[PDB]
């Protein structure tokens, strides 16, 4: 089924096969499948999402940070200078406790104390002196 | 040590503890020639039973004998060559101990070398065992001795011995003989109650004929030396012993 | 290789050869025993017979290896002697260079030392065997020490060896603890051996003659085995 | 006769870590627990032997051992791989340095001459690297005080205060804590003390352990009275009482 | 499937009298998957395309841009090498991603820099080794 | 079995289970996957004979060299490998240089070849129980030849196996055989050293991947008179020339 | 034995014509640390980005990604430890046996050519692995003046301007690329080092812990260059001047 | 069938004791040709007959000298025969300028056995594969020996190695004891030991060159009848 | 593997040797080069593959390679293969020149060092010399031209011209158009534009990659300088007018 999809848009239809349909396509791990798919034919731009910048994540971290509360004495963005490059998706994820650390103790309101702390919630629990090289 | 194992190659010591490379050789030696070890009450004497393996061989031409400097007789079995190496082995070392002490060589010392050339055989992993298993006893101011001889070197001090394809056959009248006699014989005497061995151990391979030979050493009789027996001595023994078995 | 050789560890942070090694030791199911004294000691150790062509005189599994010195084997015979013997040839060397005997334990930090260097460059296979020694040394008294294929040689107050080493102590530190000493009183180099004796047959129950069993006796400027008539001393008691 | 010049551990794998060296300490971390620490004015090393039978005396097996009578050191790993080099190690110092000066060494070599006994033998043709990731202690005048960790492989670390061996990572999440930059000796030895004590079941007899120090001279153990230009050996290690009264403290 | 290969691998061959015939195929690779089917009796021969040389390549693409503007002349003879193993067809790719860099423009407008900015891209993706022994 | 070569090629000093050990049999072949020889007995003289793989049209083929003397009156050629043939021939005229200041006179050529088909036995065992020096044989079929008193004109053929022959006349390369043949019903015993000179090339003429010439095939002669020597082309280009009448029908 | 002790691996080549083991080793660095060494007409500088940072690890005594080896040439050294104290103790006793003959100071071109001719010994000889390490090199003298150099397992030596080796390193030149002139006088060429550093490491904090560097000049008119490691105070100075 | 390991190495012994390397040693022989002789009480012969690779070679050499006291032949290896040869030329050498009691023969078996053992024990080195004949003279008088790679050497009347031995070993076996009474008839025993090696062959034609002996006795150095002088013998 | 004959001696059941045509094979992917001799001159050339300009253009460790006045080399693939064989040459030209009283010829310089790789793979514990290498000058007092090509095999074969690497079989067709045996070209500057145009196919016109000496009577030994080359690096190309 591989075999054909690669046929499917050559040689029979090819003439008009890719004409009009312009597919595209989202995946992980590139380097294992065939290298015939991904090369100029059938696809042009091996395109590539890394981890955002510093400055790209205070916008995703203020963008699902909308619809919270009439919230105040706040910079937003030095939590991404807490934070290094994880990705411009879990983000969402020390936005949303912030919300429920306060919530577990009912203060509508929030805090930046909040963010200090959901930030830690993810990846120091989530963490070998054997450097023999230099 | 069945395959993908460790049988193979030496000094590998299998999950029980054992080297597979070496327990193959006793029964190399398990198949080949027949002899025997006998301690006199003064001495010693040894016996092997020559092969036919042809009718274009000479008696008293290719012997299956060797000798320690001037008393200790030495046997082979299994393989004859690997056997005749350290013999010369032998014949070496020996000399090295009359030159410096200024004596003749005691049998137990003796082991005492012999026993660890063959064990320092087995322990690297870029050389073979010696297949074999020797005999050899001797006299001395103490009296005498004899010793068998293992590839692993478990060499002990024994009154009878056996090897070859004939051992549980021969060893049993070995048993069988001595307990009628804790005397413990002269030297005459024992040489025809042994060629009784051989004429009957002989029974496996009753496809061919064969010869034998005789050690002889004693202190009544050679002052404790070595040597072989002809005449009408080993002549009158092995019509003697062929006589009392039919 | 990784289960072959020994130069060579396993993935997960030992090897498996040397350990088969300890094992082969067991081999010929035989058990001993050693105690201590104020002047005295005692080495024992049971003997078998298969069929009867032996000379029980040149049967022996104990080399005295000097004065003041003595040791038995355990394991197999042939991989002991050049563990034995290279042990008298070092005696001619510290006596000639550094002008008297060896103490016990210097010659096992050394026996030891170099079966460790036979576990490094893997030419030469480790020595099949187990191994202890006793004396009757001037400073510290009779002291025992045990050795083995890689070389965690220790100081005794007593041993225990064979494939029955784990219920013959049971029937040893049973009043070590009750007692309240290492040490062990009746110093003559007679008394000491029934304790050695009827503790074991204790832990066994078999009947022996002078046939089977052998004797050992570490005493200044002395060590030898000797006549075990005094089999029949026990037999006061019950 | 030995026809096995054959470099193991000379065969890198694709990824780049050795071989037997990552297998050679998952020994080590598989042995028992060790440490060692660092003051102002002293230094300290202490661990526990764990006989495993009774009868087996624990007095003659010092895993503690003397190299001078200014360095001292001890291990937790494997045993009869570390009372050999020793013997090579305190040669050494007799010979690379002291037959050619006068002088016993200082410790920012030594160490590294000890590596030297390493590497040529996770190099060469058949010979395993040695179970131990030992540490010493030592002092100078140049650098006076100080403490130096190794690896089977060579690479020596400088520390402060460490542990190596079964649970030394959780001594090492512990000391930090309640440690401190001038934690002067007598309370060094008792939060060291402690720091054992956790990582063990079974019985902490007095009995059971040895320790050892680097801190002032003491030319009462000199025993050749009579030279001013003889100071007293830094290094003396304790004995089973008076260690066993800094624990009835606690 | 095998019987999907039986009859055909019959039929092919089955067949006698190719007056008028050529039964013919072509794939990616062969050389660990198709049988010993190949026998001149049922399939004669085999015939191999791969990388182009320099000279090959020199004759494949001011073709293609010969029905294209060419605002200016970029003297594109040295604008690629032999070294660098193209595939045959990244270089249609090459000659509508500057048009896409002037889709990148208001300028309908041709120019060298285009095919620099391209194949430095392109190639950031493919795949290149370590020169680590100068071999 | 099922591997008889394979399971046992890699030890270099394995006899087969079969019995004729291998590595000496995968050193016999590379001879023909050279280039050939050749070379004849004759009682006024003796002719060898040789390609030379012209391969592209740069190297000045005069500068190749299958063939090269020992002495003054021995001459040997070559086939096969090169590069490991050097250091038979360097130790090879050596013997010659020596026997003639140990003893002063010439040297026999039986008394040569003895000393060289022993020297392709280090490997493995050695000669005159030596241990070893290299580790692995290398083949170069020679073709010795040379006068001598006891004797005369002889050649022999050597072999890394260590074994030789008193051929009358032997070929080499993959052609060996395909010619070899047809020296057999040809060769007489009572010929010139000439018609045996115009009897080689047809050989070549016959044999060879390509038309040949000067640059082709070189050649080289025997006497008791000059000793050894070899052909440059125009006499080369004039042994072919007259040649073709001889096949004009 | 040779049948089952693959001494075979060793000092061999692939089908594909080429070896593994020193593609495996120049691989086996880049999980190692990083360093750098450039060229400004000045003077010269090197750095060292370790990744060992415990706390309680002393990190300020002394240093191990880099050396000396004379009174005029410096390195900075990749790989492990325990394969660089050997050839570096065969570095300086060569200028020590240099001198001793010659009563001068070496020709730099000249000594990595007896460093590189052991990395190779081992490589062809043997069975043995070579040493798994990279070095950089800074030196200076009269027929060529200033010099860099670099090295490989190998031993294959090349001089070159500005570099930097073991980690991520393929796009720290890509990041410098641009920015090296060729006036370069020293305090311009620092500014580079952090510049580089400080965009491709764990954490943007970089504890001066976490980093070591050197310096080469010529402060005497007339004289010699002056070695100088920087020591922690004077690397936290422009640590901060930079306003991290 | 299926393949077998312990064969890689001349050291391993097999399962049961074989040295399997040794055996495919032992097979090359009989593989290859044939070298045989007989016994007098005062003389005693070699005989073998050669091969070739076409009629423009000559043939095979196949019997050596070693002294005058002593000499061999080989059917096998071409190249262990020299190495023993040259071996062996240096002790009946060696005898002769030390003690000058000349070199018995039976000795020289016994020591060249124990040649065989030393390079079938160690890894490095290989088996010198050949079995090959040897005969002698002494105060003893003449004799007949015969060799392996084993190390098993046997004194013996007469004997035949090679393909296609067994009839002419089976024929000596069935004239036994008539050849060997003689003494003084060099050129008779042979006669018989001639259509002793007409048992199994193909020789259509005169096989004048095909065909070589050596001989000695009480008088009569070692020296080779070859050539056309052999012709008569035919 | 000291000693061990790994697969150096396993010859192949087709004849050959696999480690050695593996190091030939492997030695096409280093920079490739070239020699000439024309009437009266010998000429070489090689190439820099493309740095970032970065790769230090004072003192590069270049192709060409004295050994005297009088004799070079170039070589092509493996480097740190290369510099020994550069060494224990010239160590035979000071010694040649000592124990002789006179210098080397070049007959008897390719013979050594197409020997010695023989030896690296006739021995023990030897990888060979994964390079190939050729020899270029004159004899002492002779006008003669000569250079000699060598490779790991051992075997050393005379040239006119030849060529070693990376694309080679892409260059060499065109030389052996060009140049004959017939007729040399006339002297220096000819050789050098029939040089460098053979290389263009594979050069990007990267005139600072590509790197060239000269060979004179009289051992009058000289490198070419970048502006000498770059204009012939035009006019060559202003020849190119159809």
């Amino acid at each position: 089924v591989q075999r054909t999809m690669l046929e499917l848009l050559n040689q029979l239809d090819g003439f008009e096969t890719s004409k009009n349909i312009k597919i595209i396509m989202a995946t992980n791990r590139l380097d294992i499948l065939d290298p015939a798919l991904l090369r100029p034919g059938r696809i042009d731009r091996k395109i590539e999402f890394p981890p955002p910048s510093v400055a790209a994540r205070a916008e995703i971290l203020r963008i699902h940070s909308r619809k919270m509360n009439l919230t105040r004495g706040i910079n937003l963005r030095k939590v991404a200078e807490k934070m290094n490059g994880c990705s411009g998706a879990d983000v969402k994820g020390v936005c949303t406790e912030a919300g429920m650390y306060a919530l577990r103790e009912r203060r509508i309101h929030v805090t930046q104390e909040d963010f200090e702390l959901a930030v830690g919630k993810v990846m120091n629990k989530n963490q070998s002196v054997a450097k023999l090289f230099k | 040590s069945i395959g993908t194992g460790y049988d193979l190659s030496n000094s590998v010591f299998s999950p029980d503890g054992r080297n597979f490379q070496v327990e193959y050789a006793v029964k190399a030696v398990e198949n080949g020639t027949t002899s025997i070890g006998i301690k006199c009450n003064d001495g010693v004497v040894f016996a092997v039973e020559k092969l036919i393996t042809s009718k274009l061989l000479v008696p008293q031409k290719n012997v299956k004998i060797q000798v320690v400097d001037r008393h200790i007789g030495c046997v082979y079995s299994g393989l004859i060559p690997d056997g005749r190496h350290l013999v010369n082995r032998g014949r070496e070392e020996a000399a090295s101990f009359k030159k410096l002490y200024k004596t003749p060589i005691p049998i137990p010392a003796f082991a005492d070398r012999l026993g660890q050339y063959v064990q320092a055989h087995t322990l690297y992993n870029s050389v073979r065992p010696f297949g074999v298993s020797t005999i050899f006893g001797g006299v001395d101011k103490n009296g005498a001795h004899l010793y068998m001889l293992e590839p692993s070197g478990s060499y002990w001090g024994y009154k009878g011995a056996a090897t070859g394809k004939g051992r549980q056959s021969a060893k049993a009248e070995l048993e069988k003989l001595v307990d009628h006699h804790p005397e413990g014989l002269s030297a005459r005497e024992a040489v025809k109650q042994a060629a009784k061995i051989i004429y009957l151990a002989h029974e496996d391979n009753k496809e061919k004929d064969f010869e034998l030979e005789i050690s002889w050493c004693s202190l009544s009789e050679t002052n404790g030396l070595h040597k072989f027996v002809k005449g009408d001595l080993l002549q009158e023994a092995i019509d003697f012993a062929q006589k009392e078995i039919n | 290789g990784y289960d072959r050789h020994i130069t060579i560890f396993s993935p997960e942070g030992r090897l498996y050869q040397v350990e088969y090694a300890f094992k082969a030791t067991n081999q010929t199911n035989i058990n001993s025993l050693a105690v201590r004294g104020k002047d005295c000691t005692v080495v024992i150790s049971q003997k078998k017979v298969p069929d009867k062509l032996l000379d029980p005189t040149t049967v022996s599994y104990i080399f005295c290896i000097s004065r003041t010195i003595g040791m038995v084997v355990n394991g197999p015979i042939p991989d002991a002697r050049n563990a034995a013997l290279r042990a008298k040839a070092e005696a001619a060397e510290f006596r000639y260079k550094y002008g008297y005997d060896m103490p016990c334990d210097v010659l096992a930090k050394r026996m030891a030392n170099l079966s460790q260097i036979y576990t490094q460059r893997a030419y030469m296979r480790p020595l099949g065997v187990i191994l202890t020694f006793v004396s009757v040394d001037e400073e510290l008294g009779p002291s025992i020490y045990k050795t083995d294929p890689a070389g965690y040689y220790v100081g005794y107050k007593a041993t225990a060896t064979g494939p029955k080493q784990q219920e013959i102590t049971t029937n040893l530190e049973n009043h070590f603890k009750k007692s309240k000493i290492d040490h062990i009183n009746e110093e003559s180099w007679e008394k000491v051996v029934e304790f050695a004796i009827t503790h074991m047959i204790d832990a066994l129950g078999t009947e022996f003659s002078k046939n089977d069993l052998e004797v050992g006796v570490a005493t200044k400027d002395k060590f030898f085995t000797l006549s075990a008539e005094n089999i029949e001393e026990r037999l006061v008691a019950i | 006769m030995t026809d096995r010049y054959s470099f193991s551990l000379t065969t890198f794998s694709p990824s780049g870590k050795l071989g037997q060296i990552d297998y050679a300490l998952t020994a080590v971390k598989q042995g028992v627990t060790s440490l060692g620490i660092k003051a102002t004015n002293g230094v300290v090393i202490a661990t526990e032997k764990k006989s495993s039978s009774p009868l087996a005396m624990s007095e003659t097996l010092s895993k503690v051992s003397l190299l001078t009578p200014d360095i001292g050191a001890v291990y937790s790993g494997m045993g009869p791989d570390y009372r050999v080099l020793v013997d090579k190690s305190r040669k050494v110092a007799h010979t690379s340095y002291k037959r050619i000066y006068g002088e016993y060494p200082p410790t920012k070599l030594l160490v590294s001459e000890v590596a030297k006994i390493m590497q040529e033998a996770t190099q060469s043709g058949g010979v395993r690297p040695f179970g131990v990731s030992l540490l010493i202690a030592g002092h100078d005048e140049f650098n006076g005080f100080s403490l130096y960790q190794v690896d089977p492989s060579g690479s020596y670390f400088p520390w402060k205060a460490t542990a190596i061996g079964k649970g030394s990572v959780a001594a090492k999440t512990f000391l930090e804590k309640r440690w401190n930059d001038e934690l002067e000796l007598e309370d060094a030895i008792h939060i060291a003390l402690l720091t054992l004590k956790e990582s063990v079941e079974g019985e902490f007899n007095g009995d059971t352990i040895e320790l050892a120090i680097i801190g002032d001279e003491n030319p009462d153990l000199l025993g050749y009275t009579g030279i001013p230009t003889d100071k007293g050996p830094r290094f003396r290690k304790l004995t089973s009482q008076e260690i066993n009264d800094r624990l009835e403290a606690l | 499937i095998q019987r999907t290969m039986l009859e055909l691998l019959n039929q092919l061959d089955g067949f006698d009298d190719r007056g008028d015939v050529k039964v013919i195929m072509a794939t990616n690779k062969i050389e660990t998957l198709d049988p010993a089917l190949i026998r001149p009796g049922r399939i004669d021969r085999k015939i191999l395309f791969e990388n182009p040389d320099l000279s090959t390549k020199k004759k494949i693409l001011g073709i293609h841009t010969s029905k294209m503007n060419l605002s200016e002349d970029v003297n594109l003879e040295t604008l690629v090498t032999t070294k660098d193993d193209l595939s045959g067809a990244d270089i249609q790719a090459m000659c509508t991603e500057a048009g896409l860099l002037a889709l990148r423009e208001r300028r309908m407008q041709v120019t060298a820099e285009d095919f620099k900015q391209a194949k430095e891209r392109v190639m950031k993706n493919k795949v290149e080794e370590n020169l680590e022994g100068l071999y | 079995m099922f591997l008889t070569r394979s399971e046992y090629d890699r030890g270099v000093s394995t006899f087969s289970p079969e019995g004729r050990l291998f590595q000496v049999e995968y050193s016999l072949e590379a001879i023909k996957l050279g280039s050939t020889a050749i070379g004849i007995a004759t009682k006024e003289g003796v002719v060898l004979g040789v390609e030379k793989r012209a391969t592209s049209p740069l190297l000045e083929s005069d500068s190749i060299e299958k063939i090269v003397e020992i002495d003054r009156h021995i001459g040997c050629a070559m086939s096969g490998l090169t590069a490991d043939a050097r250091s038979m021939i360097e130790h090879a005229r050596t013997a010659a240089v020596t026997h003639n200041l140990y003893y002063d006179e010439d040297i026999n050529v039986e008394s040569l070849t003895q000393s060289v088909c022993d020297l392709a036995l280090r490997f493995g065992e050695g000669a005159s129980g030596e241990e070893r020096l290299m580790s692995r044989p290398f083949g170069v079929a020679l073709l010795i030849a040379g006068h001598d008193a006891d004797d005369g004109y002889q050649l022999f053929h050597a072999e890394p196996s260590g074994t030789f022959y008193r051929y009358n006349a032997k070929a080499i390369g993959s052609g060996s055989e395909g010619a070899q043949a047809e020296l057999l019903n040809e060769w007489h015993s009572s010929l010139t050293l000439k018609e045996a000179e115009l009897l080689v090339l047809k050989i070549l003429k016959q044999v060879m991947e390509e038309k040949l010439d000067e640059n082709n095939a070189q050649l080289s002669c025997i006497t008791k008179q000059d000793g050894f020597k070899i052909y440059d082309n125009e006499k080369t280009a004039e042994l072919i020339k007259e040649l073709k009448e001889k096949e004009a029908a | 034995m040779g049948s089952r002790r693959y001494d075979s691996r060793t000092t061999i080549f692939s089908p594909e014509g080429r070896l593994y083991q020193v593609e495996y080793a120049l691989e086996s660095i880049s999980h190692a640390g990083t360093a750098i060494g450039i060229m400004a007409s000045d003077g010269i500088v090197l750095a060292a980005e370790r990744k060992v940072t415990s706390t309680l690890l002393e990190q300020d005594t002394s240093t191990e990604k880099l050396y000396k080896l004379n009174d005029k040439i410096a390195v900075a050294v990749a790989g492990l430890t325990a394969d660089a104290e050997i050839l570096i103790n065969t570095a300086r006793i060569h200028a020590q046996n240099y001198l001793k003959t010659y009563n001068e100071d070496i020709p730099v071109e000249i000594l990595v050519r007896r460093l590189s001719d052991i990395k190779q010994g081992y490589t062809q000889h043997g069975g043995l692995r070579p040493f798994g390490v990279s070095f950089i090199y800074a030196g200076y003298d009269d027929r060529y003046g200033y010099q860099l150099y670099t090295s490989n397992p190998s031993g294959n030596y090349t001089g070159w301007k500005a570099i930097s080796v073991g980690a991520n390193t393929s796009a720290a030149q890509t990041l410098l690329q641009m920015d090296y002139k060729d006036d370069m006088k020293v305090d311009d060429a620092i500014e580079l080092a952090l510049k580089t550093l400080s965009k491709t490491t764990d954490s943007s904090a970089l504890t001066y812990d976490r980093l070591e560097f050197a310096t080469i000049r010529k402060g005497a008119n007339d004289g010699e260059v002056y070695q100088k490691i920087f020591k922690p105070q004077e690397i936290k100075d422009i640590l901060v001047k930079t306003g991290i | 069938m299926f393949r077998n390991n312990y064969d890689g190495d001349t050291v391993t012994f097999s399962p049961t004791g074989r040295l399997f390397q040794v055996e495919y040693a032992l097979e090359a022989i009989k593989q290859g040709s044939v070298t045989v002789g007989l016994r007098s009480n005062t003389h005693a012969v070699l005989v073998a007959l050669k091969r070739n690779a076409d009629e423009l070679s000559s043939y095979q050499k196949k019997i050596i000298k070693c002294d005058e006291h002593m000499g061999l032949s080989l059917a096998g290896l071409a190249p262990d025969a020299r190495v023993l040869s040259n071996y062996l030329r240096q002790q009946c050498n060696y005898s002769s300028l030390v003690f000058n009691r000349k070199l018995a023969v039976e000795r020289a078996g016994h020591l060249l056995c124990d040649k065989a053992q030393k390079n079938t024990q160690s890894y490095g080195g290989r088996p010198y594969g050949v079995g090959l004949l040897i005969i002698g003279y002494d105060k003893s008088g003449a004799h007949l020996l015969e060799f392996q790679p084993s190390g098993n050497v046997t004194e013996l009347y007469g004997t035949a190695i090679g393909a296609r031995s067994q009839g002419a070993k089976t024929y000596l076996e069935r004239t036994l004891d008539t050849f060997i009474k003689i003494d003084g008839n060099p050129d008779e025993l042979i006669k018989a030991g001639v259509e002793a090696i007409s048992q199994s062959l193909r020789d259509e034609s005169l096989t004048v060159d095909n065909l070589s002996i050596a001989i000695v006795g009480k008088d009569t150095p070692f020296t080779i009848y070859d050539g056309e002088a052999v012709a008569k013998y035919i | 593997m000291s000693g061990y004959d790994r697969a150096l001696s396993i010859f192949s059941p087709d004849g050959h040797i696999f480690q050695v045509e593996y190091a030939l094979e492997a030695v096409k992917r280093g920079t490739c080069a070239v020699g000439v001799k024309g009437k009266n001159c010998v000429v070489l050339g090689c190439e820099r593959r493309s740095t970032l300009k970065l790769q230090d253009t004072r003192i590069t460790p270049s192709k060409v390679s004295k050994i005297d006045s009088h004799v070079v080399l170039s070589f092509s693939g493996l480097n740190a293969d290369s510099r020994i064989l550069i060494e224990k040459a010239r160590v035979e030209a000071q010694s040649h020149r000592l124990t002789l009283e006179d210098p080397v010829t070049v007959e008897y310089l390719t013979r050594y060092v197409a020997g010695v790789q023989q030896r690296y793979t006739q021995s023990g514990g030897v990888r060979p010399f994964g390079v190939s290498t050729l020899i270029a000058g004159f004899d002492p007092r002779d006008d003669e031209p000569k250079l000699y090509q060598t490779e790991p095999s051992g075997i050393y074969s005379s040239w006119s011209a030849q060529t070693i690497g990376r694309n080679s079989k892409t260059v060499r067709e065109f030389l052996e158009k060009n140049y004959d045996r017939k007729e040399p070209p006339a002297t220096v500057e000819e050789c050098v534009k029939l040089t460098v145009r053979s290389l263009l196919e594979v050069v990007q016109t990267g005139a600072k990659n590509i790197e060239i000496t000269v060979v004179k009577p009289d051992s009058d030994i000289v490198a070419l300088s970048s502006e000498e080359i770059n204009q012939y690096v035009t006019q060559i190309e202003q020849e190119k007018q159809e």
